[PDB]
């Protein structure tokens, strides 16, 4: 009878609410960067053949969902058009002053896109103590690389850590602002850059996609709940 | 798939007895359960169901209150509660395993069952309740509704159902027109919604037994008288 | 078929001038960005500058920043770029690649793995 | 006054003519288009919804002023029509205090509040809001009534008002304080949602903060008369000087105007920000 | 031997080239322009199929023309009866990223791709209970982009790493692999016979395969952007494909080349879904900005638009006697436009 | 040896490819016009089904 029927699709809308639930209240995450990245060792930090790795770790009641796409072929400019429904895509950026300019190419490629255009995006200069000892031994010639680097100095606004040389604190803010300047270009403002300091070990990486997350949250809710 | 029934015996008809249909294998908590009992020298009955996750409960008109149907998945059993056995409740009870969707054959697996004694609707006419039949040549057996099965939608309501001597019925046609899993080609069936025809090709030692008639357009399912083959 | 046939290059002095064109081909060049991607021998591939549809929007990378220009001509579907100041440094082939879908300013011609709708290339060569 | 009048007439009249359109438009754009059929947009076709009731005792309630004179309708539909006023008053405070609530969880803790984002939650939550506003719009079949001075024509002097009993028993005190709560308790839980919204935003944002600044302002402005004026009617009745009758006969004119004029930009003022609300009506 | 290397496949190309060139006579514009027009023809939604929680990127259409699988990447595979309105099964996927979704022609299995570079096969009839996993078609290296059925033992699967496989269901071996592509394969579809299939990769090419031979035998370059659907006119000779280059274009296996392509000036949105009506003259292209355009496969007319949709409409598929077209987006729903 | 391998298999198939028999276009279109005319009273989306026979409504 037709009315068995009704009922076993009824008692499917209540297991697709039932999990539904759980779908809205996790968090989904991207994970994307390049081969000197270290996107390896980042998913090492997270604690509690196949082309996509699913990586599980919750903090603060609340479970997040990475995934790494790295065993999958270059051209992905096809596969990521399935991410749209992801809260905010993870990029991992080589500070070796050069892989920088392809994080550059990337980054852009990312934001440009008409399927992205809409999810904000964590960038993790990963490797941060490389970039310091590098640009400490002097050695590296990062003028040559950019020319923009020349000119450019340390904002008045800066906020270096304690025990960190000026120039090391200028290179970082140069990267930055270089970021920030594709991150701006479109000025759309739908979606928002995070630019952050991590390396090889750092707990606080957790911490740091949370208060990402959190944020990004709350301009959905503003975009969302009439609140924008 | 298995299904086994506990519980029964010989009952005062006053007293209470508890039937237990315990499932194993299969996910019991999507497959939905009929009762249906055989009474001793005449055909089947439907008695009680459950739909799917303790849904939709219906019973038949002669059990209503009287006997209670409770399921309860997590542990995969199916329970019946008898209350007052009266003299025409003493009958062969089988468990049977439904679930209902487009290609779906529900009434496919019978259970075992147990042994229980005592100390309008649309109902099936047959047109006779033995054919002696010689193993080989083909055997016709025709079975009467009350009104039209077609129902609006295009189908029609009608089950077809072989019993084994000492073995639970087995589902053969669902639909009129749709064979069951398992079952060989060789049975057919047909109707032109008011009479239904079952037609098999070749009868073998292996498939004599009762032929009972099923309608699932409305409840009760009533059950035909039961036409037997002789050899 | 996409066609882009490189042309130009060979052996050049360093501090020399150097031009590039392409014969752009079976598409409408106009509705696509265009961009170079050259491979140094022992490296990989690396995106030197774009231009985008009307060439209004042109972005150069840090290396070739200012030395090197890049004009597009939607008349005949031909694409430039003038090469100024050769150092030693620039020794590579070039190849000329397409943004594979239109009215976008996404880039995706950094891969090395066959990519359909880039040319063959030209070599260029600089040494004393 | 005859220029008063024919003012209040003005004003009453375009609002009810521009609210019939933005409650209409609220109503039929979320049931139509189900991509933003959410949590504040449910909230939101509830406020239309009761907007549009309230509106339709317009030619009930107008002629209580307008000319004063006649009465047709029974004493049960004066109560039944303004029971259902009272309710979807009380309705549309009580959903401004769930809209500042809902607010306040999405913005101080948005992510504990997407796990009590379910649309059941909402159901039950709107429909312990109405249950609770029709509660208290109960008293209301016992407060109001019609009744005419002694000793004059039963026809013509019969006017819908509140009942002696009420009066002269102690349900002046109901009359005050149940009342109040339900504009004491909603302008603090509001202020103070609003308040820790804007310290978490600022701690572009300026503009939102701006605007959830004037919507307290407006939800005060409009709901602080329509409880004084009560309060001074319920005072009146008491021996004194005419001049606070002829204040509490103003001030709740201006309430009525003023309750009025919030009804009609609830709709508006709620809509016109959103820019996903302001490119979906295309 | 590298530059005679060069030259000789430049000589072929030329070759080729002037073989097709000679080959046309008069375009398909030409010769229809004395066939009746289609005219406006206006559709509406007569089921909205609501119950999936992320977006929709695949569906397909049994042989029973009324029960169809969407594959949404929340990790579910939901059969719907269109007739009815009701979900028949509600798979639970391993990966909650899929790509595509197959049915298979007897019913008995349900298939599904995606980034696990691994083709899931579930079966329908099983007595055991609802749905269970048959065995996982490990070994691609490339994400899966769409599989269809040839038999209950035999399915192809196209993957994101220039490689066309066929799988044989029993053995869970690739029986044959084919690696003409360039590109990214989008998508394969199968002809009536089962004895040609046609890919689009993300090279502006469509391939013609053999599945018994598995040789290339005609290979279209009549694109000029990645060819994201493709499938088969319903005579199995001829086909269409749907690129990001806003046009649609009609090949056929006799010709060699394109025969009439189908584009817009209000049209700068890609084509990600294409299918025929069973007469063949309504070809349903699925495009990027929210709608679909119906276009007249002879005349190159804009027919109708189905503008229910609020996203991207990925998925677009037609019953096998056109009673209806489901077209699936990425707002969770399906509407079947008949 | 990649590189010259694969070049040699491109040219390969490509001279495979070139010998494949064509037929004229407006075969082709003749024969898609034909199948157009076959099929077009059978196709309930090119003309509509009424809703009394109709499987959906």
């Amino acid at each position: 009878e037709d009315k068995a029927a009704v009922e076993r699709s009824k008692m499917i809308e209540k297991q697709l609410q039932k999990d539904k639930q759980v779908y809205r209240r996790t968090l989904r995450l991207l994970l994307l960067g390049a081969d000197n990245s270290g996107k390896s060792t980042i998913v090492k930090q997270m604690r509690i053949t196949s082309g996509i790795f699913e990586t599980k770790f919750q903090v603060d009641k609340v479970n997040f969902h990475m995934f790494d796409v790295g065993a999958q072929r270059d051209e992905r400019r096809k596969w990521i058009q399935c991410f749209n429904d992801v809260t905010a895509i993870i990029f991992v950026v080589d500070s070796s002053d050069n892989r920088l300019q392809e994080a550059l190419n990337d980054f852009k490629s990312i934001w440009n896109n008409r399927w992205l255009r809409t999810i904000s995006v964590i960038l993790f200069l990963n490797k941060q103590d490389l970039l310091a000892e590098k640009v400490l031994a002097g050695k590296s010639k990062i003028e040559d690389y950019f020319p923009e680097f020349a000119r450019y100095t340390t904002p008045e606004d800066a906020t270096p850590e304690p025990g960190e040389d000026p120039r090391v604190t200028r290179a970082k803010y140069f990267i930055r602002k270089e970021f920030v300047d594709i991150s701006t270009a479109s000025g759309d403002g739908r979606h928002i850059c995070y630019p952050h300091f991590t390396c090889s070990v750092d707990t606080e990486n957790a911490r740091r996609i949370f208060n990402d997350c959190k944020d990004i949250i709350l301009q959905m809710n503003l975009r969302e709940y009439n609140l924008v | 798939v298995q299904l086994v029934e506990s519980g029964g015996g010989l009952v005062q008809p006053g007293g209470s007895r508890k039937l237990s249909c315990s499932a194993s294998g299969f996910a019991f908590s999507s497959f939905g359960m009929h009762w249906v009992r055989q009474a001793p020298e005449k055909g089947l009955e439907w008695v009680a169901y459950i739909s799917s996750g303790s849904g939709t409960i219906y019973y038949a008109d002669t059990v209503k209150g009287r006997f209670t149907i409770s399921r309860d998945d997590p542990k995969n059993t199916l329970f019946l509660q008898m209350t007052s056995l009266r003299s025409e409740d003493t009958a062969m009870y089988y468990c049977v395993r439904s679930i209902y969707y487009y290609g779906s054959s529900p009434f496919d697996f019978w259970g075992q069952g147990t042994t229980l004694t005592v100390s309008s609707d649309i109902v099936m006419t047959q047109a006779t309740s033995s054919v002696p039949v010689t193993p080989g040549e083909s055997v016709s057996i025709s079975c009467r509704s009350s009104k039209s099965l077609l129902h609006s939608n295009g189908n029609t309501y009608l089950y077809w159902f072989l019993q084994r001597p000492g073995q639970s019925p087995q589902l053969l046609i669902y639909r009129m027109s749709n064979l069951a899993s398992g079952v060989p080609d060789r049975f057919s069936g047909s109707g032109s919604g008011t009479a239904f025809t079952l037609t098999i090709s070749r009868l073998e030692a292996e498939d004599v037994g009762v032929y009972y008639c099923m309608q699932h357009l409305e409840y009760p399912l009533t059950f035909g008288a039961g036409t037997k083959l002789e050899l | 078929q996409v066609q882009l046939q490189e042309s130009g290059g060979g052996l050049v002095q360093p501090g020399g001038s150097l031009r590039l064109s392409c014969a752009a081909s079976g598409f409408t060049f106009s509705n696509y960005k265009m961009n170079w991607v050259r491979q140094a021998p022992g490296k990989g591939l690396e995106w030197v500058s774009d231009i985008s549809q009307s060439g209004a929007s042109i972005s150069y990378t840090g290396s070739v920043k200012g030395r090197f220009t890049i004009s597009r001509d939607n008349a005949k579907n031909t694409l430039y770029l003038q090469m100024n100041s050769l150092k030693p440094e620039d020794t590579a082939v070039y190849y000329c690649a397409r943004c594979p879908a239109p009215f976008t300013r996404d880039c995706f011609d950094v891969t090395s793995t066959t990519y359909a709708y880039r040319g063959q290339g030209t070599q260029v060569t600089v040494s004393s | 006054p005859a220029p008063l009048l024919a003012g209040v007439t003005a004003t009453c009249v375009a609002l009810f003519v521009v609210g019939i359109a933005g409650n209409l438009l609220t109503m039929l754009v979320v049931s139509r288009f189900r991509e933003l059929r959410t949590t504040t947009n449910l909230y939101l076709s509830s406020m239309a919804f009761s907007d549009l009731l309230i509106f339709l005792c317009m030619p009930l309630d107008l002629v209580r002023l307008w000319q004063y004179r006649p009465w047709n309708f029974g004493d049960l539909l004066c109560k039944l029509f303004q029971f259902v006023s009272e309710s979807c008053t009380y309705a549309t405070v009580l959903t401004i205090t769930a809209l500042s609530v809902e607010r306040y969880f999405a913005i101080c803790f948005p992510l504990r509040a997407k796990v009590v984002v379910t649309k059941g939650r909402v159901k039950l939550v709107i429909f312990v809001i109405w249950a609770v506003a029709f509660c208290s719009a109960g008293p209301i079949f016992v407060l109001v009534g019609v009744e005419h001075e002694n000793g004059t024509d039963p026809w013509d002097t019969n006017e819908c008002r509140p009942t002696e009993f009420a009066v002269r028993s102690g349900l002046l005190t109901v009359m005050v304080w149940v009342s109040s709560i339900f504009f004491f308790l909603p302008v603090f839980c509001l202020t103070v949602l609003y308040s820790l919204i804007g310290r978490k935003l600022w701690r572009n944002h300026k503009q939102t903060v701006k605007m959830l600044a004037v919507v307290v302002f407006a939800f005060i402005l409009c709901w602080l008369p329509f409880h004084v004026g009560r309060y001074l009617f319920s005072k009146s009745f008491e021996p004194g000087s005419l001049e606070i009758a002829q204040i509490s006969q103003y001030c709740n004119l201006v309430s009525f105007v003023l309750f009025y004029l919030s009804a009609a930009i609830n709709p508006i003022l709620y809509n016109i920000m959103s820019k996903k609300y302001r490119v979906a009506v295309f | 031997e590298l530059d005679q290397l060069r030259q000789e496949a430049e000589q072929l190309k030329n070759q080729i080239r002037d073989a097709r060139k000679a080959c046309a006579d008069a375009t398909l514009s030409q010769i229809t322009n004395n066939i009746d027009p289609v005219g406006r023809i206006q559709m509406r939604t007569r089921r909205t199929l609501r119950g999936h929680l992320a977006k929709i990127y695949a569906m397909h259409w049994g042989t029973d023309s009324r029960l169809l699988v969407s594959a949404s990447q929340d990790g579910k595979l939901i059969i719907w009866d269109s007739y009815t309105t009701n979900k028949v099964h509600a798979i639970p996927l391993r990966s909650s990223w899929v790509m595509t979704c197959a049915y298979a022609p007897s019913g008995n299995y349900v298939a599904c791709g995606g980034l696990d570079n691994i083709c899931s096969i579930y079966n329908l009839k099983t007595r055991e209970g609802n749905v269970r996993v048959s065995r996982e078609l490990a070994g691609h290296t490339g994400y899966l982009s769409c599989c269809r059925f040839l038999d209950d033992n035999q399915i192809v699967t196209s993957s994101g790493d220039t490689t066309c496989a066929l799988w044989d269901i029993e053995t869970g071996q690739q029986t044959t692999t084919f690696t003409g592509h360039t590109g990214d394969v989008m998508s394969l579809s199968l002809a009536p016979d089962t004895r040609l299939f046609v890919s689009g990769a993300c090279d502006a090419s469509a391939k013609l395969w053999d599945v018994r031979e598995g040789m290339c035998r005609q290979t279209f370059t009549g694109h000029e952007s990645d060819i994201n659907a493709i499938c088969f006119f319903p005579n199995g000779n001829a086909f269409a494909t749907g690129s990001d280059d806003a046009t649609c274009r009609l090949f056929d296996l006799r010709a060699d080349q394109e025969l009439m392509t189908y584009s817009h000036d209000n049209i700068i949105c890609g084509i990600t879904s294409v299918s025929f009506s069973k007469s063949g003259r309504l070809l349903l292209a699925g495009y990027d900005d929210f709608n679909c355009n119906v276009w007249d496969a002879l005349k190159a007319d804009r027919a109708g638009v189905l503008a229910g949709h609020d996203n991207r409409v990925s998925c677009l598929g037609v019953t096998d006697d056109g009673m209806a077209v489901a077209t699936g987006s990425w707002d969770s729903f399906l509407k079947i436009w008949n | 040896t990649a590189s010259i391998a694969q070049a040699r298999k491109l040219v390969e198939q490509l001279k495979m490819e070139a010998n494949i028999d064509r037929i004229k276009v407006s075969k082709a279109a003749a024969d898609l016009m034909a199948y157009c005319e076959a099929h077009a009273k059978e196709d309930p989306l090119l003309t509509p089904v009424p809703a009394s026979e109709n499987p959906f409504r």
